C-alpha cells in the first residue's frame, strides 16, 4: 500500500500566464498523507487539499491543486510524507514534459 | 446508458493535523455531486445541476442522517477496537453504498464496509443475508439478523435508490451528456542514447480516453508506459503516456488520442506541433 | 439520495 504521485498542470504551460498545478497520489495506507506543492524547494500559497476518497479496492486518492505563474529559472516540484516510504518522495514538474 | 451512485464514508483515528475525522461523498456518473465535513457539520451541492433542482429542507433532511452516521461510525471504531484488542492507532472504518442501472434496465445495489483497508461485511441481495469476510465480522452479523436491517435495505436499494438516480439523469443531462476537447502536447527528453518521447492530454471530459502511440503508421502497444486518467480541480481529466526511442527518430512517431468529443481519433506530431 | 444511518451499525 505505497502511495503513486504523479505532477501535471492543468492547462499548457506558458510563462506569464496562469496555471493550475496539481498533484495526485492514490493507492495508500493508512489515509494520513502530507501532500506539499513547492517552488525552488518552498511551499506554494493558495494550497486546495480536496479530499479524502477511495477506490473500488478501498485505496484511498487525494488531489491537491494551487494557482501559480510559471517562471523561467525557478523549479517547481511535489513532496510527499508517508510512513510507508520512510525517505519523502518527490516528483519534479518539467513544463517541456 | 450505464449510470452510477456511490457513497464514499471515511471514519479516521489520525486524519491527521488540522484535517477532518468523518467525511462522507456521494457521486453521479463518477462526477461529484455532495460532500460532508466532519469539522463544518453540513452536507452541500458541489455541481449546478443538483442546487439548482433541489429545496433546501431535502440538504437539512440529507445533513441530519449523515451527521448520524458519523456518531454511528464514531462508535463502530471504538467497538471493532476493543473486538482485535486493540489500543488505537492509524484504523479506519471505510463504507461503500449506492446502485447501478444497466443498459437492459436491470438493479445492482451494494452495501459494503471495510475495516484498515480490508473487507469486513457486505450485503447479499440473491441470499437477504450480510456475508462476514474476517471472524471479528461474526457479531456484525448476528446484530443484523437479530432487528431488522435486510428487509429496509432491499426497499432502499431496489427502490429508494434507483427512484433518485433516475431523476439526477434528468437533473444533470446537459452536464453529464457534454464532452469536452483534450489539449495535446507532443514533447521530448535526451538522458544516456535514449530519446523519451511524452504526449500530455489537458482537460478533457468523459473520463474514458485511448492513447497510443505510432512508428511509421503502426500502433505500438506493448512499449508505450501510460501514467493513467488523473483528474483535475475543475472535474475534467487529465492522461501521460511516455515512450522510448532513439535519437533522431522523433519526426517518425506520432501519438494518437481516441475520445468522445472527437469524431475521428487525432494525430499528433512533435514537429506538428500538438494543437492545432 | 441515502437513508437509515442505522444500517452503518457495526
Amino acid at each position: 500500500l505505497t502511495p503513486k504521485v504523479q505532477v501535471y498542470s492543468r492547462f499548457p504551460a506558458s510563462a506569464g500566464t496562469k496555471n493550475v498545478l496539481n498533484c495526485f497520489a492514490a493507492g495508500f495506507h493508512p489515509p494520513k498523507i502530507s501532500i506539499t506543492l513547492m517552488k525552488d524547494g518552498v511551499p506554494m500559497e493558495g494550497a486546495q487539499y480536496s479530499d479524502m476518497s477511495f477506490n473500488d479496492d478501498w485505496t484511498f486518492q487525494r488531489l491537491v491543486h494551487a494557482d501559480f505563474t510559471p517562471s523561467s529559472g525557478s523549479t517547481y516540484a511535489c513532496k510527499v510524507e508517508h510512513e510507508t516510504l520512510k525517505e519523502p518522495q518527490v516528483y519534479k514538474w518539467d513544463p517541456e514534459f | 446508458e450505464l449510470h452510477t451512485l456511490r457513497y464514499i464514508r471515511t471514519a479516521m483515528t489520525d486524519p491527521g493535523p488540522g484535517l477532518p475525522w468523518f467525511v462522507d461523498v456521494g457521486y453521479v456518473d463518477g462526477e461529484l455531486f455532495m460532500h460532508y465535513n466532519s469539522t463544518a457539520r453540513r452536507a452541500v451541492p458541489r455541481t449546478e445541476w443538483i442546487a439548482a433542482n433541489t429545496d433546501q429542507q431535502y440538504w437539512d433532511r440529507e445533513t441530519q442522517i449523515v451527521q448520524g452516521s458519523e456518531q454511528i461510525n464514531r462508535e463502530n471504531l471504538d467497538i471493532l477496537r476493543r473486538r482485535y484488542n486493540q489500543t488505537g492507532g492509524s484504523h479506519t472504518v471505510q463504507w461503500m453504498s449506492g446502485c447501478d442501472i444497466l443498459e437492459d434496465g436491470t438493479i445492482r445495489g451494494y452495501h459494503q464496509a471495510a475495516y484498515d483497508g480490508r473487507d469486513f461485511v457486505a450485503f447479499d441481495k440473491g441470499t437477504m443475508t450480510l456475508t462476514a469476510a474476517v471472524p471479528e465480522a461474526v457479531p456484525t452479523k448476528r446484530k443484523w439478523e437479530e432487528g431488522g436491517y435486510a428487509e429496509g435495505l432491499k426497499q432502499y436499494l431496489e427502490e429508494t435508490c434507483v427512484e433518485w438516480l433516475r431523476r439526477y439523469v434528468e437533473y444533470g443531462k446537459a452536464e453529464l451528456g457534454r464532452r469536452e476537447r483534450p489539449e495535446v502536447r507532443v514533447w521530448g527528453k535526451e538522458a544516456d542514447g535514449i530519446l523519451t518521447l511524452s504526449c500530455r492530454a489537458h482537460g478533457f471530459y468523459p473520463r474514458p480516453i485511448v492513447v497510443s502511440w505510432l512508428k511509421d503508421g503502426a500502433v505500438r502497444g506493448q512499449d508505450a508506459q501510460s501514467g493513467g486518467i488523473v483528474p483535475n480541480g475543475d472535474g475534467t481529466y487529465h492522461t501521460w503516456v511516455t515512450i522510448d526511442a532513439q535519437p533522431g527518430d522523433g519526426d517518425k512517431y506520432q501519438c494518437r488520442v481516441e475520445h468522445a468529443s472527437l469524431p475521428q481519433p487525432g494525430l499528433y506530431s512533435w514537429r506538428s506541433g500538438g494543437g492545432l | 439520495t441515502a437513508g437509515q444511518e442505522d444500517y452503518d451499525r457495526l
